RNA sequence: CCCACUCGGCACCUUACGAGAAAUCAAAGUCUUUGGGUUCUGGGGAGUAUGGUCGCAAGGAACUUAAAGGAAUUGA
RNA sequence: AUUUGGACAAACUUGGUCAUUUAGAGGAACUAAAAGAAGGUUUCCGUAGGUGAACCUGCGGAAGGAUCAUUAAA
């Protein structure tokens, strides 16, 4: 439930103080090198908690 | 209603052999005297605990899940064995264990280290344990002196015990697969054991064993290293710094050792570097 | 470590102290020797108290237990858990019978030395108790509260009972 | 399924629990525990 | 975390008394800035009373943007340090002490597609006073240029640094801090720099970034109450 | 539970304010489903 | 063997307790006593 | 009739401080945190502790007589990052609300022109 | 700075009337089978056994009823 | 300082004698007992290490690893 911009290096993220840090750990994950697929999977897991939350 | 008590124990939250030659074999090198009375490690659902129960005096089952708890306790209930078997559940690396003369094990890895140590240190110590480490760390117990694997654990291992390989267990054994190797060992804890302080030998390894390839003298170059030996020194004549200094240049000269590497090093060098520095005072721990 | 509490036996024979290095030691008083030293805590000792009538002693800590030594064998009797918090104070009442205990989390708790089981846990403070007193064997208790509040506890066992 | 695993440990008696402290003590959450005097007299 | 359910700590075991609020004690002070300032109301400042309070106002640095000094936005992205020196009945004559940008300027010019000049000299003023001049400037592309970027070759950045430092130099050495003060608020050491160095390649934000104030010789009351432009008191009775 | 991989057309404020304010469309299918029965039968 | 026989009983000679001796670990951090009891009673 | 302070916000990771002092620096007139305002170590961070911060600093500020500050926002640079987080954002937008007149808003952190190693190792860090 | 040209360079885009099974290749091309000069080189993942070779340590006392001889807030 | 004798007298050791709780094993009574899903992990190369190793870690290197949005200006 947030908004990111990747300009160049710098990336940017909006949306609420709990939001942009559940997407910040997938980003770095990402960096850190960890293939798509499996952070793919790691989000439709949080994204089930967020709704019945 | 005994959820009050094992909830505040345990939160009831593997890799499981499918090979039944290894477990046969792991009973068979044991050669269970009638008259042993046999702990087990990592018993599991109970394979190979009912083979040990068959040929013992008493089995003592130590167990850190509560479900295969009760797996074992199921499969032994109502048995001629039921009377012979003493389950323990929980950690059991803070409690004084009972006595036995043969542990067999499937240890968590994790725990493989304290464990073999735990046996060493155990007062009248089992003559003869079967356990099952990883390839790389029952390598570096069998890691002769000289082997690109022989290290503190090596050392220490080697003179409370003889450690000698049985076999490798191949990680397709396993479901789910491990993404490690395995094999099985056997420990013969020395009786008597030999009569050097477990400190002061321990104390010795690990300041040689920093850079284990690295000469013996660069070894003792080291600034905390020289502050330690100073103070325990100190220590000695209660009851410096250059003159420790020189204190260890003469025995590393006269002991032939100071250009030697710790990796290709036996137990006899060892023990004449640890006698040269008690001639001298100082004593590592 | 700094040393928190100082105890004097009832016959001012031996006296202990308290320290947060995690151990407690028994000098005798006349001479000041170390007639023993007590280790067996995993946190700094806030203090430590003689019992009044017979040879124990309770050493509290911040471990979040408070436990009863035996001065005799010098070994632990018995460890009284259930603290959310360290433990601050502990002082015998009821003779030998019961001890009463005071944590940061602000909960008084009056134990059964015997039996080693909370009896009972008043709760009128909102802070940590650095101060407990007590007057008649326990009769009388007073515990201050670090904003200022003080609590004057009185016994009424015996009035209770009768109604 | 986990009640049923308790109530099978409770059932037996050849099974002892370790908390955290190591002390070692019975399923129902009791300590587990001859003199020539007792049985003679 | 001030819950209850934290740990205590060792340090919570013995604290003093908030018995004494520290402004009952406190003083205000006004501060002054020299004359080259249009505005020389710059703020005041507070110390205890003395028992003395001038010698912790004496070493005392603020700094301010030059807008607030000059009344003008253009110098928004410009900040100036102005160090007390002396105090005379709770004015606090203050002198210049250095000057810097904000960083949100600077890293505005910074762009891709063009070369960065930077060029740093250490010289004295005629008044002794040690400093450094930090210049920045930066590559600009003709009105009909083409090429997407206006790299310089390091022969013409070598050439362009050259002549900077020496109007640099030149500007400090000819010249009071008082008077190099002057010359910074218009900016007219930029300008000397670009008509002097666009022969050699043109450029565009071409500015002091930095000034610092290495050494001071001894101060001097008098020159100080001539920058900023003796009085008898009243009998208590 | 499916997670949508494409741009979503409702912007950040939007999804806010929906929720804001078992499903509309599943009963949707189910009128329909009740008018395709019944035509049918 | 025998050398080893050797040297372990010489260290026989020079022994002593650790406790004190700091470890080799630490190179990588670099009237009655119940007289209350008798004047309550009385 | 405008006393001007400098309100020096330090927005790291897991914490935030709100600090208003004299136009030199030199004097303190109030320092306040998220962690004395909130209950738990997670939430020391949070937005809502920088809010009951920054809101406690204020009332203290026009007691003591200043009602403007110059905001001087900062995070902890040197080799971690370099831009202030929602913690210091939230500080920002309390002070304007508290009624205190907000001068110049500059951005401070210390960027080093070069750095040391950082604490991750080769492989990375923040799991 | 702009335009046009010309040498040398890091590269890039579209295509090969060529090559290749293909990915693709300005070379990995030199109009059906072959010669511009010259150096080097060749003829995957899992296991099983061994009449083979070389290596690898330490050390100076069982016994209970098999069993309702039980469980039980649940039973007889 | 130190000595003789006379009473006061703490504290220590000892067998008894009264009071108080109190540990296992028995025997024999009384009372009470209204419940009823799934779920952490890129692949390597060179080198150096490992005693809570189902694998971890330091240094340098490779892709043989999935490029969205903005962006000439005015
Ligand atoms: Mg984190
Ligand atoms: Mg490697």
């Amino acid at each position: 439930r947030t908004r990111i911009v990747l300009a160049d290096s710098k990336i940017h993220i909006l949306g609420g103080f709990t939001h942009i840090r559940m997407a910040r750990e997938s980003v770095v994950s990402l960096i850190l090198g960890s293939p798509p697929g499996k952070v793919y999977g790691n989000l439709r897991t949080v994204a089930s908690r967020l709704k019945e939350r | 209603s005994a959820e009050k008590h094992l909830s505040s124990v345990f939160k009831f939250n593997q890799h499981i052999l499918k090979n039944p030659l290894v477990a046969q074999g792991i009973v068979d090198k044991a050669q269970i005297r009638p008259s042993d009375v046999v702990l087990e490690v990592g018993p599991g659902t109970g394979n190979l605990t009912v083979r040990i129960l068959e040929q013992a005096k008493n089995v003592v089952a130590v167990e850190m899940d509560p479900r295969m708890a009760a797996e074992l306790t199921k499969r032994v209930r109502g048995t001629p064995v039921e009377k012979k078997l003493e389950i323990m559940l929980g950690d059991f690396m803070k409690t004084e264990l009972p006595y036995f003369d043969i542990c067999i094990s499937n240890t968590p890895y994790q725990i493989s280290s304290p464990l073999v140590f735990k046996l060493i240190n155990q007062p009248r110590p089992p003559r003869v344990s079967i356990l099952m480490f990883q390839r790389e760390f029952a390598l570096r117990l069998l890691a002769r002196p000289g082997d690109s694997l022989y290290c503190r654990l090596s050392a220490n291992v080697q003179m409370w015990a003889n450690v000698t390989h049985i076999m490798k267990v191949g990680k397709n054994n396993f479901r789910p697969p491990p993404q490690v190797e395995s094999s099985v060992v056997r420990l013969e804890i020395k009786n008597p054991r030999p009569q050097v302080d477990y400190n002061e030998w321990d104390g010795l390894l690990r300041i040689v064993f920093v850079r284990k390839n690295r000469t013996i003298s660069a070894g003792f170059k080291s600034t905390t290293v020289m502050d330690i030996l100073e103070k325990n020194y100190k220590t000695f004549l209660a009851m410096m710094h250059d003159v420790v200094k020189e204190k260890i240049d003469t025995v590393l000269k006269e002991t032939d050792l100071g250009d030697k590497r710790a990796g290709k090093c036996d137990q006899n060098d060892f023990l004449r570097l640890l006698y040269a520095f008690h001639q001298v005072g100082i004593h590592f721990s | 470590k700094d040393i928190n509490a100082l105890s004097v036996s009832p016959n001012d024979s031996i006296f202990a102290t308290a320290s947060y290095d995690k151990t407690c030691k028994i000098w005798n008083l006349e001479n000041g020797e170390l007639e023993a030293t007590l280790a067996n805590h995993k946190r700094g000792l806030w203090d430590v108290s003689f019992c009044q009538y017979d040879k124990l002693l309770a050493t509290s800590s911040g471990d979040k237990t408070v436990k009863i030594w035996s001065l005799d064998t010098f070994s632990v009797m018995k460890t009284l858990e259930g603290h959310t918090n360290a433990v601050q104070r502990c002082s015998f009442i009821n003779k030998q019978k019961q001890l009463i205990s005071c944590g940061a989390d602000g909960l008084i708790k009056i134990w059964d030395c015997s039996s080693g089981e909370c009896l009972k846990t008043l709760d009128g403070h909102n802070n940590r108790l650095w101060a407990l007193s007590t007057m008649n064997d326990g009769d009388m208790i007073v515990s201050a509260d670090a904003d200022g509040v003080f609590q004057f506890w009185k016994d009424c066992t015996e009035q209770e009972i009768e109604e | 399924k986990r009640n049923d695993v308790v109530d099978t440990l409770s059932k037996a008696k050849n099974i002892t629990v370790i908390n955290q402290k190591g002390e070692k003590k019975d399923v129902s959450g009791k300590t587990k525990k001859p003199d020539s005097t007792n049985i003679k007299l | 975390a001030v819950g209850k359910n934290k740990r205590l700590s060792k340090g919570k075991k013995g604290q003093k008394k908030r018995v004494v609020d520290p402004f009952t004690r406190k003083e205000w002070f006004d501060i002054k800035a020299p004359s080259t300032f249009e505005n020389r109301n710059v703020g005041k400042t507070l110390v205890n009373k003395s028992t003395s309070a001038s010698d912790a106002l004496k070493g005392r640095v603020v700094e301010v943007c030059l807008a607030d000094l000059q009344g003008s936005e253009d110098h928004s992205f410009r900040k100036i340090k102005l160090r007390v020196d002396e105090v005379q009945g709770k004015n606090l004559l203050t002198n210049f002490h250095g000057m810097d940008f904000t960083t949100d300027k600077l890293r505005s010019m910074v762009r891709k597609w063009q070369t960065l000049i930077e060029a740093n000299v250490t010289v004295k003023t005629s008044d002794d006073y040690v400093l450094r001049i930090f210049a920045i400037a930066f590559t600009r592309k003709q009105a009909n240029q083409v090429k997407r970027h206006s790299y310089a070759q390091s022969s013409h950045i070598r050439a362009i640094r050259k002549v900077i430092s020496e109007i640099l130099t030149k500007e400090v050495q000819g010249s009071t801090l008082a008077q190099l003060t002057s010359k910074l608020i218009p900016e007219v050491i930029n300008k000397e720099i670009e008509n002097a160095t666009k022969d050699i390649f043109p450029l565009q934000n071409i500015h002091v970034r930095k000034v610092k104030l290495l050494k001071q010789p001894k101060f001097d009351v008098g020159a100080l109450m001539a920058l900023h432009g003796e009085e008898k008191g009243k009998k208590v009775t | 539970f499916e997670l949508s991989d494409v741009k979503s057309s409702k912007s950040l404020a939007e999804i806010y304010e929906d929720d804001y304010t078992l499903s509309e469309e599943l009963q949707k299918a189910h009128s329909e489903i009740s008018e395709l029965y019944a035509n049918l039968v | 063997r025998e050398e080893r026989k050797t040297i372990i009983g010489k260290l026989q000679d020079y022994k002593i307790d650790t406790s004190l001796l700091t470890s080799s670990k630490r190179l990588g951090e670099g009237k009655k006593y119940n007289w209350r009891q008798r004047v309550e009673m009385e | 009739s405008q006393v001007f302070g400098v309100a020096r916000i330090y927005a790291s990771f897991n914490d935030t401080f709100v600090h208003v002092t004299d136009l030199s620096g030199k004097e303190t007139i109030a320092r306040v945190t998220g962690g004395m305002k909130v209950k738990a170590d997670r939430d020391e961070s949070s937005p809502y502790a920088a809010m009951l911060a920054a809101q406690d600093v204020a009332a203290k500020c026009k007691e003591v007589g200043i009602t403007a500050v110059h905001v001087k926002i900062r995070a902890t640079g040197g080799t971690r990052t370099k831009t202030p987080g929602p913690g210091g954002q939230a500080a920002l937008r309390a002070l304007a609300r508290s009624g205190l007149r907000i001068g110049r808003i500059e951005d401070v952190t210390p960027v080093p022109s070069d750095s040391t190693r950082k604490k991750g190792g080769r492989r990375g860090r923040r799991l």
